[PDB]
């Protein structure tokens, strides 16, 4: 009835359709444990969320890059920061695990005891940091315009649009690395290369993707 | 947490301040006195930290103003920063051995009424001589009032106290603060700002410093 | 009742009971009831702002044409420096602001003037202070409220036009429009950009880079230009 | 119930009601060292001793540091000022340990037994009429008597506050001697001028940067 990823193929048992983006797919049944499936349902959120800002910092920064604007390629851009504001690579590494390590760790306590980090333990706050759902902490700091708490039916189908940004963001950021590992170039050069020859100037011809070509 | 004066019109003030204390505002955003055995030191506390600072702003401020003006005597110019290295007639050390000795006698006095109300009221050596019974700590009344003003509106009196304290304080602090940024006296940094308020503000003083 | 689309069915949440109420909300980000008691106020915030801004922007390019708004704040000189007149602005809208926000959060909670207790604001809405501040009402209040919300989202889209008009142009509202109106089928935006797949063309940023002001050197980027069509 | 990291399991042992009455109960024992309750006893008199030990050794670094900063002081660095005082001293360093080793070994052995036996040393007889004031409170760790010379822990009402203060003060103070070892070792000055130096530059003079924390960075 639902739409699964290989049409024909009966949907796995663990998966209902009650997931956002359930479309049946676990080949190697890795999510048939129901708690696992919990923890590899914040884990795909995580990855899909951090996808989705990298995905769109490359794209501004590469377009910023492909006009006269002076951005550093996202594979340069490391250095250039570091380099032109004199900025010491350890403490600004150290002062991410600090401030990453406080938020991860909550958000981990949270999974661990849903509810556990509203005790107002936190700088007396309560119910910015209850949960609505695993995957999904709603309340006034994460959801500020309360997208959440209005309109049942809205909320499902952002949390399908989220999911699959999201997925669609991994499989971008995948092809970002793979495109400059084979070409050496930026993002927004390959889309302009094969704009120009889009016959001519593709994987297929690249010279490593198809070693036999 | 009543109708009582808040210091923000509309607030959710704390139920432990009711408005016993003079200048009871609400305003405890720390929920410091929030337990009552603190609060009670506290009070006093704030009562004897403004009534030094009360003395202090006037001692600093009095002698600066009459040295901008005509007034001739020993003191003259002498920055309240610079009063200590002053030569007097004794050595700094033994002044401060005698007001230490001093002030043991009358803060232990002191300290004994807080500690048991109406127990230090009495003259230790000339028996006779006392402080009317009714007496709370911060207000000893009697020879500590020599002129009955105790007896007129005692709880806006209070409130006076408190409110021109508070302010002592601050300005205190402003002249610790002041002093170690602008370098100078407190009347001339107001001489300064009062020439030209536009160009003279902490904003531009500090970015000039940067 | 009209809606901004005929024939459509406006949002559930979108009865009809704000003025404004053109069935207007595809994101649904009122439909939360908290959410759309701060959004209202903040529409009205910035609806009398933005017609106060292109107000006073058009009329200051007619009294005074030479200085162009966008580079006003380096051209007005004032003995007032920068700072003093700023701690000025900022005392002055930090007790207004604040005053205001308390309105919201607690309705009737700041109807009182704080030093004379003799005046008070009448019974009132959040977003619609009243008493003092409304001496006279020409006709009827619930009319004027849609002519303010209609006239303040026209002036919230116009001042965007001043911004991106300046940042294009380099001039400001009317001269642009003097630019427009004399070839009009060569000022549009269509006419100073066009992106196709072979190629992109962007108008350049006519404002400069940086402003040098009393010895500070001000960062004057223009907005998004990377995107820029 | 305070907790060292919300969300987290409390061990049992520590949420039994005697050990809610130890002061500095968050829930803290990840290693299970409290879990048999004679061995949490222990730990508590060992907490208590190292938290003054260590608020007395701190205290006797930093102030005297920060005067020697400003100038009412010259007092050497803590880990230069053994040589400095038995230089002009009237006893080797070994005649001054071996007289500590005494006088501290006779005293330690007195609150060891009041451990074994709370309140035996107040034996009748046992110290020229002193054995009296010896034996301790109703508290372990708390002797209080001639060692509470103001009487402050007379006052039931703040008996709670105060001995969370000391837990805590303690606590931090055994940190930081712990912090003024490693800066020691990580930098080769002291640590009013590894405070100096990292107020200066904070962006660049820390840990991260002193080339012995990081090895891999
Ligand atoms: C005694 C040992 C002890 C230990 C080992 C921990 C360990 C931890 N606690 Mg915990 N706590 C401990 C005691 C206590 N805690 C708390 C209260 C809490 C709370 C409320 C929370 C934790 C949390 C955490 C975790 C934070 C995760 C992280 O990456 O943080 C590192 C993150 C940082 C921001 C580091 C802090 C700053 C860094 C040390 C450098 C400081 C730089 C500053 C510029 C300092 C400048 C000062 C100047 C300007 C004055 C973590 C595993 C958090 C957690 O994850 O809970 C689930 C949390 O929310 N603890 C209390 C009081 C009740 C404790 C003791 O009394
Ligand atoms: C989170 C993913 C992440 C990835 C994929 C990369 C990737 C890269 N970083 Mg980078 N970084 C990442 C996070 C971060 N970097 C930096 C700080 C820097 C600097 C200062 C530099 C780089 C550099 C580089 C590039 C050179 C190769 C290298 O050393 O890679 C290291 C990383 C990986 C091999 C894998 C990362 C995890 C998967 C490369 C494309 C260099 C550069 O730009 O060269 C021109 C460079 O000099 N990064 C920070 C802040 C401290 C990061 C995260 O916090
Ligand atoms: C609230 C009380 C109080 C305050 C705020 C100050 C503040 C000050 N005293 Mg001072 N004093 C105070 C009480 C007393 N002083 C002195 C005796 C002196 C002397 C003899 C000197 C000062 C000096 C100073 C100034 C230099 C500070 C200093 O030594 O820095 C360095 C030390 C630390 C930061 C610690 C300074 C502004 C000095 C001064 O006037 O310099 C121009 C100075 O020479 N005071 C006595 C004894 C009667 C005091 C109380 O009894
Ligand atoms: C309140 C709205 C307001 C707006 C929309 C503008 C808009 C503008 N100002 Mg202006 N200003 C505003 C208020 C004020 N300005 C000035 C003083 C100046 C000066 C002196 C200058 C401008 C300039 C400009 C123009 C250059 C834009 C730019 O690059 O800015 C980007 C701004 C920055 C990089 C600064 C940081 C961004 C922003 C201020 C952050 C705000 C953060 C919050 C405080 C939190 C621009 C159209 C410049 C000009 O003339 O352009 C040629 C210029 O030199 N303004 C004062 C002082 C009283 C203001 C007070 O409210
Ligand atoms: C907690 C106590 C304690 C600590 C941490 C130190 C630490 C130190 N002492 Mg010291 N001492 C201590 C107690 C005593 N010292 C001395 C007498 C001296 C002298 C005369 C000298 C030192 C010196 C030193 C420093 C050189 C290290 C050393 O000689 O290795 C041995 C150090 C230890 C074994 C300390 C470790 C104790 C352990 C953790 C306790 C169990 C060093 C930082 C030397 C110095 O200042 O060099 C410039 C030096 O010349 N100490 C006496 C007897 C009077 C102590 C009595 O308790
Ligand atoms: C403060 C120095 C500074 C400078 C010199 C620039 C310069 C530039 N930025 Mg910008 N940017 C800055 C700060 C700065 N940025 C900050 C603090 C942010 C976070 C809000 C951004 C976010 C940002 C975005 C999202 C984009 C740029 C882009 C650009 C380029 C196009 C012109 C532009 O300004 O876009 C306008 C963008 C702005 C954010 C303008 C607001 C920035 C002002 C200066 C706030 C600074 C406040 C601080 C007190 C000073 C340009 C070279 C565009 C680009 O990448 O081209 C491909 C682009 O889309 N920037
Ligand atoms: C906490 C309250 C306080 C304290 C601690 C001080 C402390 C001090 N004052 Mg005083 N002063 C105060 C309140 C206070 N003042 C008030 C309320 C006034 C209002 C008149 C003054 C007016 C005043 C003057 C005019 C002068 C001082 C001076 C002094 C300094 C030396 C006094 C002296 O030479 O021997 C003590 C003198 C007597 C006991 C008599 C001294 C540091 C003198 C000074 O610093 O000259 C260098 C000085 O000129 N004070
Ligand atoms: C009632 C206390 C009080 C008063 C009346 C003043 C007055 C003055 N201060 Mg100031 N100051 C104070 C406290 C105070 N200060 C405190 C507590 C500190 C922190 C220790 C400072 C630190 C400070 C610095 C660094 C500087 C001044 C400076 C100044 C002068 C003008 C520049 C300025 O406005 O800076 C800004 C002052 C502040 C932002 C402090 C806020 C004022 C306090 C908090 C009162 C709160 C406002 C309240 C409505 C009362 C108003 C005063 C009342 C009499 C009407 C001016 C005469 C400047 C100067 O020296 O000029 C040459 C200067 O650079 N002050
Ligand atoms: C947000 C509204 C706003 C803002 C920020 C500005 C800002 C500016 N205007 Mg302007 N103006 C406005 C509205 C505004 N105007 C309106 C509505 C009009 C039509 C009446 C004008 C007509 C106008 C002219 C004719 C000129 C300016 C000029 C200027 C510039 C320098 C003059 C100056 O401000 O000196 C100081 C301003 C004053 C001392 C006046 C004090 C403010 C009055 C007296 C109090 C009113 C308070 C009001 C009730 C508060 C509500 C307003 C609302 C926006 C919140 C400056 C950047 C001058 C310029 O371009 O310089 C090159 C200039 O020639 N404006
Ligand atoms: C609880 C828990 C539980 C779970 O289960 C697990 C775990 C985690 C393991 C645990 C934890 C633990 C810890 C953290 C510990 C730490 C400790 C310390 C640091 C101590 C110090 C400690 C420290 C101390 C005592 C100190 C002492 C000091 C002193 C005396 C001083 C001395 C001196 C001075 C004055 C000066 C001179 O010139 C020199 C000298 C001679 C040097």
């Amino acid at each position: 009835v639902r739409p699964v990823w290989f049409p024909g193929n009966p949907p796995p048992a663990h998966l209902d359709g009650s997931l956002a983006g359930d479309y049946g797919f676990d080949p190697l049944f890795l999510g048939q444990e129901p708690q696992t499936l919990k923890w590899y349902v914040q884990a795909e959120l995580v990855h899909g969320r951090f996808a989705m800002l990298g995905a769109a910092g490359i794209i501004l920064t590469s377009i910023g890059a492909k006009v006269g604007l002076g951005f550093p390629e996202w594979y340069d851009a490391g250095k250039v920061v570091v380099e032109k504001n004199n900025i010491d690579f350890p403490t600004l590494m150290v002062i991410q695990f600090y401030l990453m390590g406080w938020a991860e760790t909550k958000r981990w306590y949270d999974f661990k005891n849903p509810g556990s980090q509203a005790d107002g333990s936190f700088l007396g706050f309560t119910e910015e940091f209850k949960g609505l759902e695993n995957g999904y902490p709603g309340g006034r700091f994460f959801d500020p315009m309360g997208l959440s708490r209005g309109d049942a039916a809205k909320y499902q189908e952002y949390k399908q649009k989220e999911v699959k940004n999201g997925r669609l963001a991994m499989i971008a950021c995948l092809g970002f690395a793979a495109q400059y590992a084979a070409t050496g170039k930026g993002p927004l050069d390959n889309l302009a290369d094969h704009l120009a020859d889009p016959n001519h100037v593709n994987f297929a011809t690249n010279g490593v993707s198809i070693p036999i070509a | 947490d009543a109708a009582l004066p808040s210091w923000m019109p509309g607030a959710d003030l704390p139920g432990y301040l009711n408005g016993t204390l003079p200048g009871d505002f609400g305003f405890d955003p720390l929920y410091l006195g929030q337990d009552p055995v603190k609060l009670k030191w506290y009070a006093q506390a704030e009562l004897m930290n403004a009534r030094f600072a009360m003395l202090a702003v006037a001692g600093i401020l009095v002698p600066e103003l009459l040295s901008n003006i005509g007034f001739s005597w020993p003191g003259a110019g002498v920055a309240w920063y610079d009063a200590g290295k002053f030569e007097y007639f004794a050595p700094a050390s033994s002044l401060f051995g005698v007001q230490m000795l001093l002030f043991a006698w009358v803060e232990i006095r002191r300290y004994q009424d807080f500690v048991k109300p109406g127990s230090a009221n009495q003259d230790p050596i000339f028996t006779n001589n006392k402080l009317p019974d009714g007496n709370e700590p911060g207000y000893p009344g009697g020879i500590f009032d020599p002129f009955g003003w105790s007896k007129g509106d005692i709880k806006s009196l209070k409130l006076k106290e408190i409110k021109n304290g508070r302010l002592a304080m601050l300005a205190f602090a402003g002249f610790i603060g002041q002093a170690y940024t602008t370098g100078t006296t407190p009347l001339k940094n107001l001489s300064t700002h009062l020439a030209d308020p536009w160009s003279t503000t902490v904003w531009q003083n500090d970015l000039a410093r940067l | 009742r009209p809606l901004w689309l005929p024939g459509s069915t406006p949002p559930a949440h979108l009865k009809g009971d704000l003025p404004g109420d053109f069935g207007f909300d595809p994101l649904g980000l009122g439909a939360n009831a908290e959410s759309l008691k701060w959004f209202k106020e903040s529409e009205l915030v910035h609806s009398r702002w933005a017609m106060a801004a292109v107000a006073g922007i058009l009329v200051q390019e007619i009294v005074r044409p030479d200085v162009f708004w966008y580079n006003a704040g380096k051209e007005v000189e004032s003995p007032l420096g920068p700072l003093g007149l700023l701690a000025v602005e900022f005392f002055l809208m930090h007790w207004v602001e604040v005053r205001r926000w308390q309105d919201l959060r607690k309705p009737g909670s700041v109807d009182q003037d704080p030093i004379f207790s003799q005046y008070k604001l009448p019974p009132h809405e959040v977003g619609y202070p009243g008493g003092v501040f409304a001496p006279f009402i020409p006709g009827d209040l619930a009319e004027l409220k849609v002519k303010e919300i209609k006239n303040g989202r026209l002036a919230m889209l116009a001042f965007v036009g001043f911004v991106m008009a300046a940042q294009v142009t380099g001039k400001g509202p009317i001269a642009a429009l003097q630019e427009h109106l004399a070839d009009p089928w060569g000022t549009t935006i269509f006419s100073k950009a066009a992106v196709v797949p072979g190629q992109a063309v962007a108008p350049p940023c006519k404002i400069p880079a940086s402003v040098s002001y009393k010895g500070i050197e001000i960062p004057t980027p223009c907005f998004l230009q990377g995107l820029w069509p | 119930r305070q907790s060292w990291l919300p969300g987290s399991q409390i061990p049992a042992h520590l949420d039994t009601p005697a050990a809610q009455a130890l002061a500095g109960n968050f829930g803290f024992d990840p290693l299970g060292l409290g879990k048999d309750p004679v061995a949490l006893r222990w730990y508590q008199q060992a907490e208590l001793i190292h938290c003054r030990t260590a608020m007395a050794g701190v205290a006797g670094i930093l102030i005297p540091g920060l005067l020697t900063k400003a100038g009412a002081l010259n007092v050497p660095e803590w880990y230069d000022a053994g040589k400095v005082a038995i230089e002009n001293s009237f006893a080797p360093w070994g005649s001054l340990l071996a007289v500590q080793l005494f006088l501290c070994g006779f005293v330690e052995a007195k609150r060891w037994q009041d451990i074994r036996k709370p309140g035996s040393q107040g034996e009748p007889g046992s110290f020229l009429g002193f054995e009296a004031s010896l034996k301790g409170t109703s508290e372990l760790g708390y002797p209080g008597g001639p060692f509470d010379p103001l009487g402050l822990s007379k006052e039931a009402d703040k008996w709670a506050d105060w001995k969370l203060k000391e837990v805590k003060n303690g606590r931090l103070a055994m940190l930081a001697f712990l912090g003024f070892v490693a800066q020691k070792y990580a930098t080769g000055a002291g640590p009013v001028d590894n405070l100096a130096a990292h107020l200066k530059d904070p962006w660049h003079v820390n840990y991260a940067t002193n080339g012995v924390s990081l090895p891999f960075l």
